[PDB]
RNA sequence: GGAUAGUGGCCUACCAUGGUUUCAACGGGUAACGGGGAAUAAGGGUUCGAUUCCGGAGAGGGAGCCUGAGAAACGGCUACCACAUCCAAGGAAGGCAGCAGGCGCGCAAAUUACCCAAUCCUAAUUCAGGGAGGUAGUGACAAUAAAUAACGAUACAGGGCCCAUUCGGGUCUUGUAAUUGGAAUGAGUACAAUGUAAAUACCUUAACGAGGAACAAUUGGAGGGCAAGUCUGGUGCCAGCAGCCGCGGUAAUUCCAGCUCCAAUAGCGUAUAUUAAAGUUGUUGCAGUUAAAAAGCUCGUAGUUGAACUUUGGGCCCGGUUGGCCG
RNA sequence: GGACUUUUACUUUGAAAAAAUUAGAGUGUUCAAAGCAGGCGUAUUGCUCGAAUAUAUUAGCAUGGAAUAAUAGAAUAGGACG
């Protein structure tokens, strides 16, 4: 089929999506800690229980 | 008992007749012929680089609707030629002609990828510099 | 043209990538013992994996084989010197048995604080690997040292070091430099 | 620290069963530094190309300086 | 008989017609040096070994040979073929698949450094010599251990929990905190001594070295297989994704991004191959009515296979090895 | 020492058997991959444990077995022992 196309395109997306810089964040523990503040997370203090759990909810 | 001689001296037979029938075993057969280096754009080898030819803009298959930019590639270790797609968004702005780039499989072995018909390879580095660099922005295009 | 310097790997990979289940289990682990990588349970669940290897094969040899015999309570009297292997069950079925967590269990970074010292295994990492504590007066800096048993005698502070004297360290003496410095001459 | 000692019954008996490295260390021996080993090779596969003393050879190149 | 150090069609002379083969000769292929081995873990296997030890072969290709106990030697010679260096044009020289280092090739691989101090070898020999061998450099090949933080106070909130007629906060801590608090340590820097042939690191250790501008973790993923959003913004069958099923044509749970989250973690992605999964090569252990596959039919040689039956039955001794009830 | 013996396959035990590698015992390289060390006193004139075991099949040797499965024999008796 076709093979001479238009590449006149190629990288518009991209190219035209706004830039929206980094925002700046609290550090996050590398090692150990990052597995500490996780098991403290998932399994210590409990977030909630809607049905069953969430990892990762927006807006409910 | 189906075929199979059973008794205690068809040793000879037996594997003989294994022989004959890995003969249908795809992979076995292409490993023995030597497929590998006899056909195939790269040489057996995992990786090629080449240098480009055009650029190509190849519309996918069904159904889906748009287009595939590419390059066609002279490999260099051995002439052949080859077209190869160019990952990611723009990218095909990366290259221009005869420019020097690394091609490696498409993971399939042959066999094109998607929708992008007969493209079995992709472009992994141009100029010297890695493709993802640049279109990320650590590193710059050389020279020339 | 010399000799090769032998080497071997220390931990297995699990099989499955995301069972959610495995998951849990292994961070619950992690958290609990003060661990940084999943590999340092991989590792410790490949070793042990090894051991009930060598001891199925034991116990298909017939009861009272010399190999048996020999090998199977070497393997035992080994499992006991640490601290892993109780002494009332003693004769390889039991290590057939066994778990991770008995072996997990018996680290220097475990036992640095389940009798004091730590109130917390983090606090019992960053003592360890900060040069304190000690066996004898050998100084060891090793979360995964595994205390041998008898050795839970001694693991005190080190000789060195603050909380067992010697020198309080150049951060309080820093600080005792500022007063020295300001709150006189 | 742990290390190794060695105490001879005498102190030619020592001079003489030691390494000469150990009497540099300690004050008993210069260190008669010489060329360097290539240096060396190099002079000795210099030295291979002539037969004999070489005065000889030194006084017919010196006959080249007019021909 | 000759030739060899010697056996032998090893060669010559005479003489005969023999030698191998479907139990696959002979020929071809090999991106083929052989072995110890390596990768893959139910087993049986499959795959691989140029490469630290052993054996063989070669020194650009071939032949020929001197010396010698030993070479068909190449860091020996001779000739030819290819290559190629210096010149006063008459000539003369070279052989890195030793150590480096260079060109070429490529997807693919380090220093033109130091030493004989160890390990050992050779010589007329304790000393001399050894790019054998050791030393460091360059080195995310593969392998091991495993820093990036620990602990109080306090601001409201809690779940605990006795009391509840009802303010509540009260001292057992769950910890989310946009003010805090003093503790701790090596990464690095650096006396010293140690290390070393001399150095360099390491193990030591004076003076130094942590508060977020830090000494600041990364690589992928968040539709399914597959752990983790139905968040905001962008684009609008375009650009892009997507191993595979599929997403995108104006509310995109897959694209470009911010946020949040997951997974593995000083490492993670990818491409090629291979092994497991694969009872999809099936001896263990496959399948062949209709899904892939019984030859139109019978003979039949090589091959695989092949009914039953020939000292069974009784008696006595000898001395072992566990184990039981006692010790 | 003299005189003769039908041939096998199977299985057992054994010898002959390099190391490194693997399986594996011992020893706290501070842990660990490793290494084959080391451990003890009179630490001013020594004392001493080691440096294992296993696999190493096919073929050849050696040894025990006598089921299974082949092979040979006395019919034109040209037989057996004396």
């Amino acid at each position: 089929a076709k093979v001479h196309g238009s590449l006149a395109r190629a990288g518009k997306v991209k190219s035209q999506t706004p830039k929206v810089e980094k925002t700046e964040k609290p550090k996050k523990p590398k090692g150990r800690a990052y597995k500490r503040l996780l098991y403290t997370r998932r399994f210590v203090n409990v977030t909630l229980v809607n049905g069953k759990r969430r990892m990762n909810p927006g807006p409910s | 008992g189906k075929g199979k001689p059973r008794g205690l001296n068809s040793a000879r037979k037996l594997r003989v007749h294994r022989r004959n029938n890995r003969w249908a075993e795809n992979n076995y057969k292409k490993r023995l012929l030597g497929t590998a280096f006899k056909s195939s754009p790269f040489g057996g080898s995992s990786h090629a680089k080449g240098i480009v030819l055009e650029k190509l803009g190849i519309e996918s298959k069904q159904p889906n609707s748009a287009i595939r930019k590419c390059v066609r590639v002279q490999l260099i270790k051995n002439g052949k030629k080859v077209t190869a797609f160019v990952p990611n968004d723009g990218c095909l702005n990366f290259v221009d002609e005869n420019d020097e780039v690394l091609l490696a499989g498409f993971g399939r072995k042959g066999k094109a990828k998607g929708d992008i018909p007969g493209v079995r390879f992709k472009v992994v580095k141009v100029s010297g510099v890695s493709l993802l660099a640049l279109w990320k922005e650590k590193k710059e295009k050389p020279r020339s | 043209p010399r000799a090769p310097r032998t080497y071997s790997k220390t931990y297995s990979t699990p099989k499955r990538p995301y069972e959610s289940s495995r998951l849990d289990a292994e961070l619950k682990l992690a958290g609990e013992f003060g661990l940084k990588n999943k590999k340092e349970i991989y590792r410790i669940s490949f070793q042990l994996s090894k051991i009930r290897r060598a001891a199925r094969d034991l116990l298909t040899r017939d009861e009272k084989d010399p190999k048996r015999l020999f090998e199977g309570n070497a393997l035992i009297r080994r499992l006991v010197r640490v601290g892993v292997l109780s002494e009332d069950k003693k004769k390889l079925d039991y290590v057939l048995a066994l778990k991770v967590e008995d072996f997990l269990e018996r680290r220097l970074q475990t036992q640095v604080y389940k009798l004091g010292l730590a109130k917390s295994v983090h606090h019992a990492r960053v003592l360890i690997t900060q040069r304190h504590i000690a066996v004898g007066k050998q100084i060891v800096n090793i979360p995964s040292f595994m205390v041998r048993l008898d050795s839970e005698k001694h693991i005190d502070f080190a000789p060195t070091s603050p909380f067992g004297g010697a020198r309080p360290g150049r951060v309080a003496r820093r600080n005792a430099a500022r007063k020295a410095e300001a709150s006189g001459e | 620290s742990v290390g190794f000692g060695l105490v001879y019954n005498s102190v030619a008996e020592a001079k003489k069963f030691e390494p000469t490295y150990r009497l540099v260390r300690y004050g008993l021996a210069e260190k008669v530094e010489k060329a360097s080993r290539q240096q060396r090779k190099q002079k000795k596969n210099r030295d291979k190309k002539i037969f004999g003393t070489g005065k000889r050879l030194a006084k017919k190149v010196a006959r080249r300086n007019a021909d």
